[PDB]
């Protein structure tokens, strides 16, 4: 407890919540734009969806994660790539994607030699079909025919909680032959190439959407808190700061009344 | 005004008595002639520090902070001559400086031991042009009780506040994001918020050799409706700069008409 | 009664709604899906959406491409990347861009080069059509 110390404390807390307070504001803005574009957004990703739980597709016999590349939103990227370990174990065989930098940094180094591609530029500016179009030609235009795969990314709930969740991507053109496909007749073999293809930039346009939004808000969540807790640090430390000072003028006058009073 | 004074070159002893002085002046317009006289120490802390200097001088042992032994009744003797008689009262206007922004060191401690209000004046509100740039959120009063003010009066004032606090909020959001996700009821706290603000400055009769301009003193009665119906909601129709620098809610009514 | 939903990325414009018919074109010609059915998957063409509602006087749409599902169930859902009512496309822009393209395939040998511009041409002519 020295005023130097403390005051050098006092000083790194104030700016901390100054950027703190900032970054939080950015975010909700982000996050209240996000919200809305996410309403449409479902009803078009949940329609994509719309032919496979309407009707069955299993496999017989790629792992994606999204998130983003900015950090300070809690467990964002932490979430998805805790589950997509948990995947690659239990897990034929195993190749993966990661959509946001922070996913090429986590889920990383243990599986690099399982790596395809990875993105960049994800979360500063809002998604785009246009980025999820990137990101299905960039895999089309990839040597793994995979035979499945599924989409890990986090599904908004609230500004107070969202969940990882997982999609699957029969987008195997071979699996969409199946026995079930038969109630749907007068489909050329490569009429679904087309079908399977766009069905594929629908779903990570999708995963995309919901990503930002629940993003935005853990990062706003994430920096009240922080913001908050800094204010309350700053009005602690300075009341630190005055006891301690009181403390050392009444210390050094009272041993200069002692050394004064015993001559 | 009479004035008294105890200039800074000289000794701590004068320093130390000359409130006493001009504290024996104003008991007179009260114990003499019973009117209600009105006391400024500027500043009370010079009082407290003149004290220390006379009581070091009188080689007493200092007590924490270094101030003397005797703080307490140092003052208490002075503060307590300050009050309302049969005869009349004396009410003191004291101007306080807190050494190192600390408001539990002893000097300033003490001295809030007696206070009933503090008349926080604000660069800040200044800056918005409000004068008297008095802060409504920051100042403070311990009559501020309905069993004292009255519940009207208690409840304009809680309500002026709350509504100038939560306006308070929403200044981040605007500026940011825009003024506009703001509803139909966030629009309203705002304008009524903003209307207040300014209801809140006034004219001065003191500053008319300058500001060109009428001073007004305007009435207690006057204060409570003014803001009751800016609250109420009766002047949403008005503009803002209609109740800037003025005397009663009328004056607000009549700038609106000049301006158009 | 079928329920009909059709969006794009950005907007949606039925969703679960009961509606009568709909006509949207595809690859292979332009199929009008009725209350009932037969299941059915199909790739969108640069067309027309045409929606019959439950109350006469059908309301227009334009597609650039997407797809269109119609499931054992009496459900239906209508995907396009981008979806415009007529009421928001200038007709004279078109017309100038279908020449533009017209032009630049003259001056093309390379084959992927050319489906970039065939593919842009079908597009802006489809254009004229409703407009």
């Amino acid at each position: 407890a020295t005023l130097k110390d403390i005051t050098r404390r006092l000083k790194s807390i104030k700016n901390i919540q100054k950027i703190t307070k900032s970054m939080k504001m950015v975010a909700a803005a982000k996050y209240a734009r996000a919200e809305r574009e996410l309403k449409p957004a479902r009803v078009y990703g949940v329609g994509s969806l719309a032919l496979y739980e309407k009707a069955d597709i299993k496999t017989p016999e790629l792992i994606i994660g999204v998130s983003s590349d900015r950090g300070l939103c809690g467990a964002i990227h932490s979430s998805v790539a805790k589950q997509m370990k948990s995947e690659a174990a239990n897990l034929k065989e195993v190749k993966i994607i990661g959509v946001g930098d922070k996913i090429r940094s986590i889920l990383h180094r243990t599986h690099s030699d399982q790596f395809l591609v990875t993105f960049k530029e994800v979360g500063r500016r809002p998604p785009t079909f246009g980025d999820a179009s990137v990101i299905a030609l960039e895999l089309l235009n990839s040597g793994y025919e995979f035979d499945e795969g599924s989409i890990i990314f986090n599904r908004f709930r609230s500004v107070i909680s969202y969940k990882t969740e997982e999609k699957p991507i029969f987008s195997l053109d071979t699996i969409s032959s199946a026995e079930s496909m038969s109630i749907y007749d007068d489909i050329d073999a490569d009429v679904l190439r087309n079908y399977q293809e766009y069905s594929l930039a629908n779903i990570i346009y999708y995963s995309l959407k919901e990503s930002t939004t629940s993003e935005q808000s853990a990062r706003m969540t994430a920096m009240d808190n922080a913001s908050k807790n800094a204010s309350e640090m700053i009005d602690k430390l300075t009341l630190t700061f005055n006891r301690t000072r009181q403390a050392v003028i009444t210390k050094e006058l009272i041993e200069i009344i002692s050394g004064a009073a015993a001559l | 005004v009479a004035l008294v004074y105890g200039q800074m070159n000289e000794p701590p002893g004068a320093r130390a008595r000359v409130a006493l002085t001009g504290l024996t002046v104003a008991e007179y317009f009260r114990d003499q002639e019973g009117q209600d006289v009105l006391l400024f120490i500027d500043n009370i802390f010079r009082f407290t520090q003149a004290g220390s200097e006379v009581s070091a001088l009188l080689g007493r042992i200092p007590s924490a902070v270094g101030y003397q032994p005797t703080l307490a009744t140092d003052m208490g003797t002075m503060q307590e001559r300050i009050t309302t008689t049969k005869k009349g009262s004396i009410t003191s206007v004291q101007a306080i400086y807190v050494p190192a922004d600390d408001l539990t060191d002893p000097a300033p401690a003490t001295t809030f031991a007696h206070l009933d209000a503090t008349t926080v004046l604000s660069r800040a509100i200044a800056e918005l042009g409000i004068y008297p740039a008095v802060d409504p959120l920051d100042s403070t009063s311990r009559i501020m009780d309905p069993n004292i003010v009255g519940s009207e009066h208690y409840d304009v004032a809680r309500g002026v506040q709350k509504i100038l606090q939560d306006y308070k909020s929403l200044q981040d959001i605007i500026a940011i994001l825009g003024m506009d996700e703001l509803s139909e009821e966030d629009k309203l706290t705002v304008s009524r918020a903003r209307k207040i603000q300014r209801f809140l400055s006034q004219p001065f009769q003191v500053a008319e050799v300058f500001t060109g301009h009428l001073g007004k003193l305007v009435p207690l009665k006057e204060t409570i409706k003014g803001f009751q119906q800016i609250l109420a909601g009766e002047y949403d129709h008005l503009p803002e700069q209609a109740f800037y620098m003025v005397g009663p809610i009328e004056e607000a009514v009549a700038k609106a008409d000049k301006l158009a | 009664q079928m329920s009909f939903t059709f969006a794009s990325p950005t907007q949606v414009f039925f969703n679960s709604a009961n509606v009568r018919q709909v006509d949207v074109p595809t690859q292979t010609g332009a199929f009008g899906i009725l209350a009932a059915h037969v299941p059915t998957l199909q790739v969108l063409r640069p067309g027309l959406v045409v929606v019959h509602a439950e109350d006469g006087t059908t309301s227009k749409y334009f597609v650039s491409s997407g797809s269109v599902t119609v499931n054992a169930d009496s459900s239906v859902q209508l995907l396009a990347e981008e979806a415009v009512t007529l009421d928001m496309l200038d007709l004279g822009a078109a017309k100038a861009n279908l020449e533009k393209a017209q032009s630049e395939l003259l001056g093309a040998a390379d084959e992927a080069t050319r489906a970039e511009i065939q593919i842009r041409i079908e597009a802006n002519e489809a254009l004229v059509k409703a407009l």
